[PDB]
């Protein structure tokens, strides 16, 4: 649910409530989170992707998924991994689109992403040491 | 050999297109027509099919690229002003239709022309139809996609079929392109329709849209007219390779005449009443326009100068700048009247709009303003008030008539610009006509004049029938596609409209 | 008249109904010329069903066209109308006619009454439209001459209209 | 200036402000799919049918209309704006056809603009080669200026037949197909003189004009049955789909595939020609993009279609039979240009002409022929070309 | 000079001054005229042409010139001809530019337009009919 | 011959892009380096030359639309 | 949503407000022309050149740069990030190259994608028209599939000697001709290798593995020459002028030259191939291309910096009596190819094959040696390949 808002946890505290946590011995080394992190520039196919593909099949087949407006790009933050198949995209704007121009407006990812076939993943898991990398 | 890098320019090869036509008995145009198009004519463009591409696809990536990376980001699409949002779905749509079928107009002087440098200007100006088709089509497309009311952008192409004011838009930018002497159709489309009136129509049109929030429609229609103004040209053309024809001599004003006032009768009210009642935000008068851009500008600089060539200001002149005055305002009482058979929302002029009005239309406050304002009291914008304003004209002796041949609207009682009712008996029909020029291509040319008027065929049946069997309704099936307030709420639904009990009359039965 | 909806009524469903009992190409090709006579052009003799002929008329044109390729040898499908008579003379015939007209009114009417009678299917499409090419070409030479010398007065006349009403 | 600066509704903060106090706080319809009513042929709606089907305002009374009542203005006389009596075939719905490419104006333009760049970038760079070096200047100078040249017109030929069809076809994605294919036969025209005018400037002496290509293929016995053939189609018709069937199905699947790829092409690869296949790559990849939407529009949907397929395959029947007459004496005329070339096994000898003969019109009856259920005999049709051997 | 201006003449006038001379009997027929109008949609550009073109070198060989700034587009009118050489503005502009690509944002012309080599011209000559075009 | 409509695609070609490779003594890196980088590593996005300028070209062609003709209109 | 929606400045009416009251109602500067100081090559300064000169952060003691200092961070050892130990060769100014095609990122990528797209446009019409099947089989399975599939192992050889070149060299134009002309080697090979998997979905048994291809270019004698000359370019030496002199102006201009265009190129027009012209036609662009741009960096510039112009050719002749001998050798292993293919006379015997040799050593002593002052015996060169044959 909300633990992936961009303003979850500390994030909330303002003034010396947040140094107080900012400082806190525990938050001096890194937690290592299951998360994922996908950024997608604002343009006229990647808002259609959003609304009919994110934030309906998407977040229903995983519920953690938070999407954030910040203006030029959606923020966009789930548990596990997220998938976009380019070719459902395709499908719903009626014009071609293959995995490549899925990513014409794909801006940033933290976690592993990766391209097989018509499919865009970006996941938590350690490809190449944990799962291997396929051809098609 | 040399080894110097060379390549082949479009000019080095379209120099030898004029040979590429060869001659045979049967090499004669199709098309049945007065005149004879000379076979030596030149093109102004120099254009090959691979440098047309080339030029398009160019155009086409930065007008793409403003519209779904930049605008979409910015969410331009829904910053406009609702009264010219609602206004683009007749615009782009009614436009298209002209786009369309000039795809077949040019097709036909192609056909026509002898030069094969003639041929080829006709043929860019077929390509660039199908581009500006597409191009108005994408209009009403990213319009759905993006602005608060889809309803109407999304399915013109049925929901046009409902109301009168398509049936003259048919007549100037599709039957009149295709319908007749190959040179009459060029002077239509070309010389006049092109060369004359997509200018207030397609470029002007584009400072309104901005006044008014709308960067859509810029980045586009200044694009479409890149190709028109090739297009011009092609209509100039038309002129010159008939120029040594006797027949010109005999016939060209009177096809000029009649073509140019074909093309006035409709677009002179109708771009007026889009514009100054379709706005909020106003650029100018639209008689002011139309003097820059007709009667200044396209009379001088086309018509002026070429009076050299026996071609003559046209005879219908002085009507027409009587329509430039008052016909938008005269067919604004009708539209707003007839608001239930349209597709797109409509909002009475306000109390800043009443004033410019008048002050640039002195005499408007005491007609038009009067009558709207009544409306307003009488419940025009309320669901729950019973009123719609056609029979309000009826019962107190305005009543509508369309001219069979223009298929403009008429209200004899009410009107200001040019016209008057005739009303003749013909083989046990009647048939209404309503100025001197229109009525004397009806009587020399009856059989192709007879269209079938909204009266006529909705004639005794009830209006909000006829809306449900066009389709005229929203998605959940009961809420009118056309509204007479631009508000989010209080929509007018059929049986809102069924409470008024507005049954379609025949108006020549009186006679 | 109280009309009935646009698309689907009781009159169009009553003429598919005679349509269905056409059984030959002679009897098809009497049945679409006597209609287009009656129902079509400003000299039809009946407005009656003005608002629906176009489509009875093209309906009409479907069974005569299918009766045609299921009845007549190709090679007269190229060079016959269906009246039986020589395509070719059918269309040096009416090109005579007009050449020969004196006035637009008899120009006018030859034109017309050609496409009541050989309009598709009855006349082969190639040579119909050659040949109302030819006939408008003709019609538009003389009525385009002088189009402005008659006053409105003296081509209402000529016309045969009854003048139902003038605003003043 | 003399006229007011107009601000922007977008930008200037006062008009911004207005606008947003009037824009409602949420959307007064929820379908968003633009003529969301258009019945798809593929899985779901296609940009390409979006933009295009029922921009042509056809009423009711042309099968498949949307629209209602007689035409605003029809020429003197009476004929429609558009009309029955402009075609022979019939149909349930002339909104049907498909071009399985989807290619409205930009796909079609950008793809052709790619085609337009790239071109001249090989062709300086084959300058600097000096590949022209090791083409046999007999065929150089002989058949490709004279006999490639003069092909041009058959190209232009076939382009101006489509000038009627623009005007008179009956609806959106049909003329958009129609006009597509004429562009790219008038470009097939137009690219063969640019490689005359390219073989111009690096050879000193050969002569670009288009006299000798012209007088050729007006008056060398080699092209008399093509180019009446070609005279025929275009002048000869005005039945729109009688045109792009003879066009396009017969006489260019034919003549026009066996002249370009069977003779142009493939002896360009005989005799050492490495700039001639360039070129005809581009008229082969445009003849198989065409046969995509000519197959559509009369193989798929109108021989079959539910009331009148039966029907049309009588009159297809009829124009194949007539159309592929006119070809078969039109390839027996050009065959003769075989004795003009050096005799090569397989290639030029009249085996390996009757191999070339066997592929188009093998392929022509796979492609066409069995499809319309038009009866052809593969082997007389090669014995009645090479006849003219 | 400013008889080219958008707003020239009669278009000075509102309200009834400006109906009295509109319906004047002697603005009923059309008076030739020996101007042109060229439109330029705004672009990088066609701004960078306005000001280093057509209002420097342009207005200095042709003093008529008046450019007024339509939000959208430039409206240009000026006596006679108006000349726009493209390989000048490729100089200008340090990119190639051919005279089709001087077209790509040219919207509008009232007048007599043609390209021959790299200049596009717009002349109120009667081209075909007083002066015949030509090849390269 | 079979006449179906085909192509290759991009990920058909980038398969054989590790057999590309071949092995010789001089085969090393000449930049110093505490590391040695395993000989069969895979990569996450399957790009050839073809379509990495496919791709990368339709980025630029709506990014200078938005430039050069509707923002600085 | 948790965090705020950002206000627009351009367009909400607040913040459009403010800004407009902060902007000044003039320019603070007039020179809006951006690195205006850059000294332009052509009448005027290009984008390409304001684009590319001096993003290279180069101090005054390498020569040309604007900067000052020494590195932030260097080496262990030292080693600077740039410096001149990188190369032989010295200049008065390391800036002064100029690519005469003018590419920066933008115009090259989108003249590929053009190809890119194309390309497979091509193809899906090759497969429709069946004109694989005219090719002789014996060229398709035997010297195609094998010998040029061998080929890419040259191209993909020349793309790697790059990589060092990539980070060694010292100005940013330089930079830019050598990493596109890497990608267009790398291309080459993928073409190469995509030639060989379209033909394996026509010809059912056709391998298309790299299997056959990696044995012959590693162990068949015929590319042994070439293997070792590729092996010895891309990993024997640093120097990042030799790398690309030795590469692209030696040995990809002789052997490479002949195996592309006078081999493979050439044959396939007289075995009837009308595909392998498709490819070729493209490495064969980008060959002139890339060879515009060495031109300019080592025959223009280098060969007669004011300074050091004679002090450089010293290495060019030398580098280049070194790989040529290596580039001659390698082209004696190659004309053995010959002994498999049917002799075709002034073509594949032993005339032609001269010819072929005249043309490729006798361009090469235009375009290069005689410009640098390289003495060569084209004969001599011709003769000492030919004892292959
Ligand atoms: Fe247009
Ligand atoms: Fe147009």
């Amino acid at each position: 649910s909300a633990h992936n808002a961009y303003n979850a946890g500390i994030m909330q505290k303002t003034g010396k409530a947040f140094a107080d946590e900012f400082f806190a011995e525990e938050n001096q080394v890194v937690h290592e989170s299951n998360a994922v992190v996908l950024v997608l520039m604002k343009s006229d196919e990647i808002d259609a992707i959003i609304e009919d593909i994110v934030l309906k099949g998407g977040k229903a087949k995983n519920p953690s998924i938070v999407v954030e407006d910040k203006a030029g790009f959606w923020w966009i933050k789930a548990d596990g991994a997220i998938e976009i198949d380019a070719a459902e995209a395709g499908e719903l704007l009626g014009k071609p689109f293959s995995v490549y121009d899925l990513l014409i407006n794909v801006s940033s990812t933290v976690g592993r992403a990766y391209t097989l076939g018509t499919k865009f993943t970006i996941t938590s898991e350690l490809m190449g040491l944990d799962r291997a990398l396929t051809d098609i | 050999v040399n080894r110097a890098p060379v390549g082949v320019e479009p000019q080095e090869v379209h120099k030898w297109l004029q040979s590429f036509n060869w001659d045979f008995k049967e090499n004669r145009t199709k098309y049945p027509t007065k005149y004879h198009m000379a076979n030596e004519t030149k093109e102004q463009f120099k254009v090959i099919a691979k440098e047309y591409a080339r030029m398009e696809a160019a155009k086409d990536e930065r007008q793409f690229g403003t519209l779904l990376d930049g605008l979409t980001r910015l969410g331009a699409g829904n910053k406009v002003h609702p009264r010219w949002g609602e206004t683009m779905k007749v615009i782009s749509n009614f436009l298209e239709v002209g786009e369309y079928n000039a795809i077949a107009a040019s097709a036909m002087l192609w056909d026509s022309a002898t030069a094969a440098e003639q041929k080829n200007g006709y043929l860019a100006q077929v390509l660039d139809e199908i581009r500006h088709t597409h191009q108005c089509a994408f209009i009403n497309h990213y319009y759905s996609k993006h602005y608060h009311d889809p309803a109407g952008h999304n399915d013109a192409r049925r929901t046009r079929a409902i109301g009168p004011l398509w049936k003259g838009m048919k007549r100037v930018f599709a039957d009149g392109f295709i319908s007749g002497d190959a040179v009459e159709c060029s002077v239509n489309l070309q010389l006049v329709g092109e060369a004359c009136f997509t200018n207030p129509l397609i470029v002007a049109v584009t400072e309104w849209a901005s006044a008014n929030g709308d960067e859509i429609t810029p980045t586009v229609f200044l694009s479409v007219e890149t190709d028109e103004l090739r297009h011009m040209a092609n209509g100039y053309q038309t002129v010159v390779s008939i120029a040594n024809d006797p027949a010109s001599a005999k016939f060209l004003n009177t096809d000029l005449n009649n073509a140019f006032w074909t093309q006035q009768k409709y677009f002179t009210p109708v771009l007026g009443y889009l514009f100054e009642y379709g706005s909020k935000f106003k650029v100018e008068p639209w008689v002011k326009t139309w003097n820059r851009w007709v009667y200044e500008d396209w009379g001088g600089i086309w018509i002026g100068r070429l009076g050299k060539y026996g071609v003559e200001s046209p005879a219908s002149l002085r009507d027409a700048k009587r329509d430039a005055y008052w016909a938008h305002h005269d067919l604004a009482l009708a539209a707003y009247a007839m608001w239930p058979l349209g597709f797109a929302r409509l909002a009475l002029p306000d109390e800043e709009d009443q004033a410019w009005f008048e002050a640039n239309y002195p005499g408007w406050a005491d007609h038009y303003g009067k009558i709207f304002n009544e409306w307003k009291k009488l419940g025009y914008e309320d669901p729950k008030s019973g009123f719609i304003p056609y029979q309000w004209l009826l019962a107190n002796g305005h009543d509508v008539y369309i001219d069979r041949v223009s298929q403009v609207p008429f209200i004899p009682s009410l009107a200001k610009g040019t016209g008057s009712l005739r009303v003749h008996e013909f083989n046990g029909k009647k048939h209404s006509l309503t100025d001197d020029w229109g009525e004397r291509q009806w009587l020399i040319e009856p059989e192709r004049y007879e269209c079938h008027n909204v009266f006529e065929q909705y004639e005794g049946r009830e209006l909000s029938e006829v809306i449900a069997e066009g389709h005229g309704v929203r998605s959940d099936g009961k809420t009118l596609i056309a509204q007479p307030h631009t508000r989010g709420d209080n929509l007018w639904t059929l049986e809102d409209i069924k409470r008024a009990g507005c049954v379609f009359p025949d108006p020549l039965a009186k006679f | 008249a109280k009309r009935e909806p646009i698309h689907d009524n009781s009159i169009r469903t009553e003429w598919e109904a005679k349509i269905a009992k056409l059984t030959s190409v002679d009897q098809a090709t009497k049945f679409i010329q006597d209609f287009r006579l009656a129902y079509t052009s400003p000299f039809r003799k009946s407005y009656d069903i003005d608002v629906d002929y176009q489509y009875i008329e093209r309906k009409i044109e479907e069974k005569l066209s299918v009766l045609k390729t299921e009845k007549l040898p190709v090679a007269d499908l190229i060079t016959k109308a269906t009246t039986g008579e020589d395509a070719a003379a059918v269309e040096a015939t009416w090109i005579a006619k007009i050449k020969a007209a004196k006035s637009k009114y008899e120009a006018e009417r030859i034109h017309i009454e050609f496409r009541q009678l050989y309009k598709p299917p009855v006349l082969p499409v190639n040579v119909f439209l050659r040949t109302d090419a030819a006939l408008g070409t003709v019609l538009m030479e003389i009525r385009n001459t002088d189009y402005y010398g008659t006053p409105l007065e003296g081509l209402r006349k000529e016309r045969g209209v009854k003048v139902l009403h003038l605003q003043a | 200036q003399s006229s007011q600066v107009t601000k922007r509704g977008l930008t200037d903060p006062e008009r911004a402000a207005i606008i947003a106090a009037a824009v409602p706080d949420h959307a007064l319809d929820t379908q968003r799919k633009y003529h969301y009513f258009i019945q798809p042929r593929w899985k779901r709606l296609s940009e390409y049918e979006q933009l295009s089907c029922y921009a042509q305002p056809n009423p009711d009374w042309i099968a498949g209309g949307l629209d209602w009542g007689d035409w605003t203005q029809k020429f003197h006389g009476g004929r429609p704006s558009w009309g029955n009596e402009s075609t022979e075939l019939r149909t349930t719905d002339w909104y049907r056809h498909r071009d399985p490419a989807r290619r409205w104006h930009h796909p079609y333009v950008k793809d052709k603009s790619e085609e337009a760049r790239y071109t001249q970038r090989f062709l300086a760079a084959y300058s600097s080669e000096g590949s022209i070096r090791t083409i046999d200047p007999y065929w150089r100078d002989e058949i490709l200026n004279k006999y490639f040249g003069a092909l041009l017109y058959s190209e232009y030929g076939l382009f101006n037949a489509h000038s009627s069809v623009g005007r008179d076809c009956l609806s959106d994605t049909i003329r958009q197909t129609a006009v597509f294919a004429a562009l790219d036969k008038v470009d097939n025209a137009q690219m063969i003189q640019m490689e005359r005018l390219f073989i111009a400037k690096l050879v000193p002496g050969f002569d670009a004009s288009t006299d000798v290509p012209k007088k050729i293929w007006t008056t060398d016995p080699i092209y008399s049955g093509a180019r009446a053939t070609v005279q025929e189609i275009w002048q000869g018709v005005q039945d729109w789909n009688e045109i792009l069937w003879a066009g396009h199905a017969v006489y260019d699947a034919t003549f026009g595939q066996f002249a370009r790829r069977e003779f142009f092409q493939r002896l360009a690869t005989v005799y050492g020609d490495t700039l001639t296949p360039f070129f005809t790559a581009q008229s082969q990849t445009y003849f198989q993009t065409t046969r995509g939407a000519i197959d559509d529009l009369f193989v798929y949907c109108l021989a079959n279609d539910s009331e009148f397929g039966a029907h049309n395959r009588t009159f297809l029947n009829a124009w194949t039979e007539h159309y592929l007459a006119s070809s078969v004496a039109a390839l027996k005329d050009f065959v003769g240009l075989y004795a003009k070339v050096e005799k090569v096994a397989g290639a030029t000898d009249r085996a390996g002409v009757s191999e070339a003969l066997q592929r188009v019109f093998g392929d022509w009856k796979i492609d066409y022929a069995d499809k319309i259920g038009f009866r052809v005999d593969v082997d007389q049709k090669v014995d009645a070309v090479l006849a003219g051997y």
